[PDB]
């Protein structure tokens, strides 16, 4: 990423003038939390007021923990994937002018070496070796293909995740004897099926605890608009269904895309003149909450 | 983003609470925080203190060869306010996305040929990782949980129920059945010193005070260590475990916020 | 050297304009720069936003055995004027000379007797590399490339016709023929977020305004998996591609700079 | 460990005056020296008195050479473990409210490796390997199990402890023929147990020769208080008894523990209102001096 | 390199004034284009005017693709050596007196192993390397030597291209059955020739696609002269022929230095006294162009 | 915490004494802190200067093949005061807990199968150590002692009798008995440049001055080479050591500091 | 090393004023040249003047040629030793006070490794490994004997010299059947003896080119002690011969120590009021010159 502000800048005085607030949002009972910081900024170089929103708090995984009663076949629910969006309305003069993070075009560092040998008193060898260092996360955080001029989203899905030395494992990882091995305990165990997943405190926190979110959306308000005007934010989880199944041989493991969802939507209110936002609407759900 | 507090000026008071029956110290630190940018009243709590292991070995009942240690899991932290007029805007730690270096190689040797794979991941370990168990806008509890310990022949899992078992499977000693303290980690054989931070906001001129509840405290495992014998004779130690065998063995203080003065009250503990 | 722009006032105008149709948005900063020392006026432009990859899947017509995945190949960012008055003075990124660490050995052991040679070289690559495909005083054009990913057994250019074929021979579907989503880059999953910077002089008090036309876009590849089958039975994915199947997508934005009143009207776009 | 401190804090003027003193207790019989410093604040933000404390100066181990010509059996002691602590008195009004070091939640690299490998023209291997890598201290500090909200304690304990390249031995090491090794010179040795222990200058500093302490607590004092009050400071070691025993096949150790202790705790009155401190009271003990 | 400014100067007020400018320059037919940044000095300390020049822009590097239907014989063209200097004229009172980047005295880090070794229960051996380490850059910048108390010129030469594992090969590499191998892509294709390269991709960018040229000059002159003056910048580009033929045993490869060359010379006026550069006079040529 | 003489004016006063029939220059800076914040008066005493080794090479009395090489096994460094009213404050340096670098891997590699384990200790290590021999609140003493030096098949401890011991069985030159000057460490054939510091405080308007007694001073071992002859006719050299043979060897210089008119009077030295 | 300055120390105003002055002193005869700079500091915080000096310039190894007729037995001096000293008179009030470089008590890195095996289906193994690493310095600088209160002398000497390969070696190296083998070009050349020395450019630059000191000695003088007083710079080379010798079956090399030495001591008049230092007296010897 490239910078615009140049080298020593001079500022006017009192450039900056910054105000802050914050604003909250909870749904106790999909466990998520809206945690959102304000600065709205007058900058007397820009003819627009700017808001800099972090968005935190926590969303929970959704995962269950699986019978462990289930003796031939058992599943659980983990959460394989998050939503966080931020945006304003059509009709007001409020667009998304930043964000962090970005998507990454990904760095690797390569190393290749070629060797060759020869030895009598005979004979010769050649080599060749290849080897690429990367960093690994087990979740990825990406843009949502909604983001526009006026929404900013992102999407946090689980990327390689590893289970007792074996894999990385993802959601759609396929062995044609034993499926997806993902969160399979082992191929030949003789527990019931309820207690041949991989240990809990093995699996990553994202996919069996909390997701402590942390995103920024930078939003600009032409002065001429209204003072009042909404903003919408949502955070999500997408919940995968894993389960194992003994077919007499040995065990297998499938995992299912998206059997689940749980949303929590909040307006909120943002008074760019006096500077405050105050939540005014919620709304939580769940595609097939259990029952 | 510039947080709530940064550029402003602080009062600072601090209360010190102990408590004999759980072996708890509650050290907190409040820094009411005069933000002119922010339009609310904002507080920021620094929770340290000291919470012993309070780990302890004592003999089965009614048996020579079976002895137990008890010793903290998990050590808990945790704040809350039932104050509608106050949020949590901050918190630290946050649980990370969890991330490893790998490297990969493959390569051959063309002489009688070969093909070769390779691949190494990297990372950082603590003995107890600290995680958010819960967290919404009064309230944020974290779970300091055992976790990885260095052993002899490499690392040993939180989880593992050999873990801590010793050596010397006919001592009278139920000491001798575990591993000495210079092979235990501090967070086992001492105890815990957390250090968490969390910010709240109240809302303006409402009220006279808030009340936050400041919870510490920690989960015991017991591991049993079993004396076994070859058939051959040979006699040793094997662990097994109560999981969450004594939960929630918690000190919780109340403090009673006054927003316009500064003050603190320190009302109730359990 | 100080650049133009260094130690100036700046005032700064920003446009946001997102198109449906091409999935495109252009998040553009404009800082008029009042540098005391230059004798021209000066702008700088910093062109970020958002390419959707619009990466799609779908079945080859009248069969059930060659699917498609259509994906991004290059992204497009482009910048022109045709004023005669103005002068694209800067630019970033720019293309640099390719460098890589080398290291030689040579060596003997003498016990049979023996001589080794070895060379490493090491470098960092990237999924997508950026080059300056044009540039001149008036304009700056870049092509974002597929270059190398990291798979399973190594890494892939992305000139290699099996790069993106998957595992599923049989499927129905045609998501099915080509990798999950998390073995793909967030470049073709998702989509691109350039961030590309130009400065740009203007003759003094000449004229209102000038027009620019800034343009991001992509070209899309198609790659065909087609089922192959062993004489023995065994089938399995074979890649060919369709380069610059659909070329240049673009969405092209045209800007109207006053450079007196330091403002900016966004006019026609495609 | 987090820190309270807002980013660029607006100050008052003269926020922090700072009052400086020392004071000083020595057991010349005991070899222990406590060396104290001192900071009052007085801090505008604040409605205590802060007193801050580094306690340092000596503490021999208590080692005693063995004597040469002992013959099939001999003995030493050593340093094993020390012990210093900070307190106030509970009818007055100062509470421990900080200190360093505090208890350490150990961290370690793991590197993890997997190899395979497939050769004819034949025969294939699989490889495992894990390396952890950590630092080693040969005693550790912890925090003592008295410490409460009116005092502050540290155990500094004999930890890992090497002998000519074998252990780390600790004071409960065990073999099941050669006993405790920590400080064994040889097996099969043909000199005196006197003589058959591990060169003095091998063994660790603070097993053979002085600790010097540096630890900090932090006190506060309630401004409406007495203006004076005392702190009581203990700085202490202990000892086991390391031994040999020439068996008529081979040597064995033993290593006994907490076989003595010597302690040195003094009494200061603190003057929080003229900021000077002065010894009025010491005591030092030894439950089983040589005689 | 020494610098000769002394460790914490003494400096008047308004020792310097700066002034910028900028000019530039296109050739559209032979894709090559001037961006010149300017910054004037005047500076109490020293008694003649200071001029920085930075010369940036494109400069393509002629590269043609090969044609693929060629079948025993094919070529193309590519950028083998560029070339730009900035100079003043005889009879004006202009000199260059200084410019980056400069003639490299190269570094590089050598180790030298010796190992012996004795086993029986037998047997020895020696060892020895050598290994070394340095930095290889595709292509070298070094000054041309044209180069005088008015002109600076710099060449920047193809230096080591690898060739899908191969090489490095240069413009004269040598192989006494394959010829110049550098941009071959095998020896034993059954492709037409003019598909038997190494692909456009892996070429390095400076061979097949846009230099961006940045070099800095530096320009005196004295107060006493006139005040407008003439400077000429060429930016020039030079290509070589890099040919395959089928021999009916195998490929061959062949490099023909300097078959053509594109360049671009522009003369600029620069007023010392108004601090202005005008482009007057601009040149562009092409020794053998297609048709 | 802030120590004494953070923020303070300092008056400097300096003393260099030699002796020769020692071989020690002594080259202290004395530094009064004039610190408003603290109550006492405060001194810094920088002890500098140069202990020549003294190393020396004779033949044995009445044999031409044992020869000796008498040379500095530690260096001796000490501050004292008898004024009740003074108290050591501060001292560099003190000694440290002992930290090594651990790397501990196991493995196993499975085709013949195989388990291998591999532990590394890393550290730093230097020619001579220094230690706090005795401290209490009015004197501290060092012993710089000799620990390890790389020789050319290792390292060898400062206690090891053939440490030094050199090559030339025949000679009838002692020096040719040791090994030569660039093998020796510049602390065995030069001498030591101590750098320590104290700090002091004394009780305000008690007294006009306090002496203190600074003594730098050697220990010296002697080793004896002896030929020794193999069966069959070979000689080498065979060290033996007379630790500790003379200790002590140490020069005293007695200061005078008057704290109120920050002058120091150099009074008696030995 | 330790530092007496305290932190962020209150410092008067002007409370260091520093004057500046250089002298040389050259013996053209024996290449050996005294520059010297001062800085006579006035500080308010202490009673005596200070004087820093720098001693730098150049000093020539003394090395000659072999000359390459010399069939049997040949031989030449190079630069094996180099002392520099200042210092000032008994009977005045200057003292040396400080000065640089000091002894080194070396530092180096251990690595020691143990490592076991076993392997069936078998066998053991251990391993044991140390390894040390550490600079080597071509020549080391030490402390003279002669230092004391009124005078410092460093002493530079050959320390650690390869031999293509082979060593290191220093002016005592011993084989028993090739002597001292530091600059022998080889065992059995055909050369004549003139011609089988290590190559010139092979040697250290001390031992055969220019050594350029640089060293500084701190002076105090008292206050009210006469304002001129005498300082004696002494700035040395010493010259071991190595020779060689054909003795039928091969060559033998030896090193013959303090061979010869040349010379060059300075005395500067300094006016501490002044601030001023003129040579005054020189004088230049040589052992054993050549003739």
């Amino acid at each position: 990423a490239q910078h615009i502000t140049p080298v020593s800048e001079k500022k006017v005085d009192d450039k900056i003038t910054l105000y802050k607030t914050t604003a909250t949002s909870d749904s106790d009972k999909l466990k998520i939390s809206q945690i959102l910081t304000f600065n709205f900024i007058k900058d007397k170089s820009y003819d627009k007021d700017t808001l800099i929103l972090k968005a935190a708090g926590n969303i929970y995984s959704g995962y269950t923990k699986p019978n462990p009663k289930d003796t031939i076949s058992s599943q659980f629910y983990w959460g394989s994937k998050y939503n966080i969006s931020i945006n304003s309305d059509s009709n007001d003069s409020v667009n998304v002018v930043d964000y962090a993070p970005k998507n990454q075009n990904e760095e690797f560092q390569v190393q290749q070496t070629v060797g060759y040998s020869y030895g009598g008193d005979g004979n010769g060898s050649k080599s060749f070796s290849e080897t690429i260092n990367y960093k690994q996360e087990s979740y990825r955080t990406s843009l949502d293909k909604r983001t526009n001029f006026k929404k900013i989203g992102w999407d946090v899905e689980a990327h390689k995740i590893m289970n007792n030395g074996w894999g990385p494992y993802g959601r759609d990882s396929y062995h044609s004897t034993y499926g997806n091995e993902m969160f399979l305990g082992s191929r030949q165990s003789n527990l019931n099926a309820g207690q041949n997943f991989l240990e809990y405190h093995k699996m990553p926190v994202l996919s069996r605890g909390n997701f402590n979110p942390e995103f920024i959306g930078v939003l600009s308000r032409k002065q001429n608009a209204a003072k009042k005007s909404k903003i919408t934010v949502t955070y999500q989880r997408e919940m995968d269904r894993y389960t194992n199944f003994w077919n007499q041989l040995h065990w297998i493991g499938n995992n299912y895309k998206d059997e689940n969802r749980a949303t929590h939507t909040s307006i909120y209110e943002v008074d760019w003149e006096n500077h405050t936002v105050k939540l005014i609407d919620t709304q939580s759900k769940e595609k097939n909450p259990m029952s | 983003i510039e947080n709530i507090g940064d550029g402003a000026e602080v009062v600072k008071r601090t209360e010190d609470t102990s408590s004999d029956k759980w072996g708890v110290t509650q050290n907190i630190q409040f820094d009411f925080v005069k933000d002119k940018k922010y339009n609310k009243d904002a507080l920021i709590l620094k929770m340290q203190g000291f919470i012993n292991s309070k780990t302890t070995y004592y003999n089965y009942k009614n048996t020579d060869h079976i002895k137990a240690m008890r010793w903290p899991f998990q050590y808990n932290i945790g704040l809350k306010t039932n104050d509608p007029n106050v949020d949590l805007i901050n918190y630290l730690p946050k649980n990370k996305i969890d991330s490893v270096n790998v490297s990969q190689t493959l390569g051959y040797n063309i002489g009688n040929g070969s093909f070769n794979y390779s691949k190494t991941i990297s990372y950082n370990q603590q003995n107890y990782i600290s995680e958010v168990e819960r967290q919404n806008s009064k309230s944020v509890q974290w779970g300091i949980k055992a976790n990885s310990f260095i052993t002899s022949l490499g690392k040993m899992s939180g989880h593992d129920p050999n873990l801590f078992v010793g050596y010397k499977p006919y001592s009278q000693n139920p000491r001798d059945y575990f591993v000495p303290d210079n092979e235990l980690p501090p967070l086992v054989h001492s105890g815990f010193n957390p250090s968490f931070i969390a910010t709240v906001s109240h809302e303006k001129g409402s009220g006279d005070t808030s009340e936050f509840e400041i919870t510490y405290g920690r989960n015991m495992d017991v591991t049993h260590a079993t004396r076994r014998t070859t058939h051959y004779g040979n006699s040793y130690l094997e662990g097994s475990r109560i999981h969450n065998a004594f939960v929630n063995r918690n000190y919780t203080v109340k403090y009673e916020v006054n927003w316009k003065t500064h003050e603190i009250k320190v009302k109730g503990h359990n």
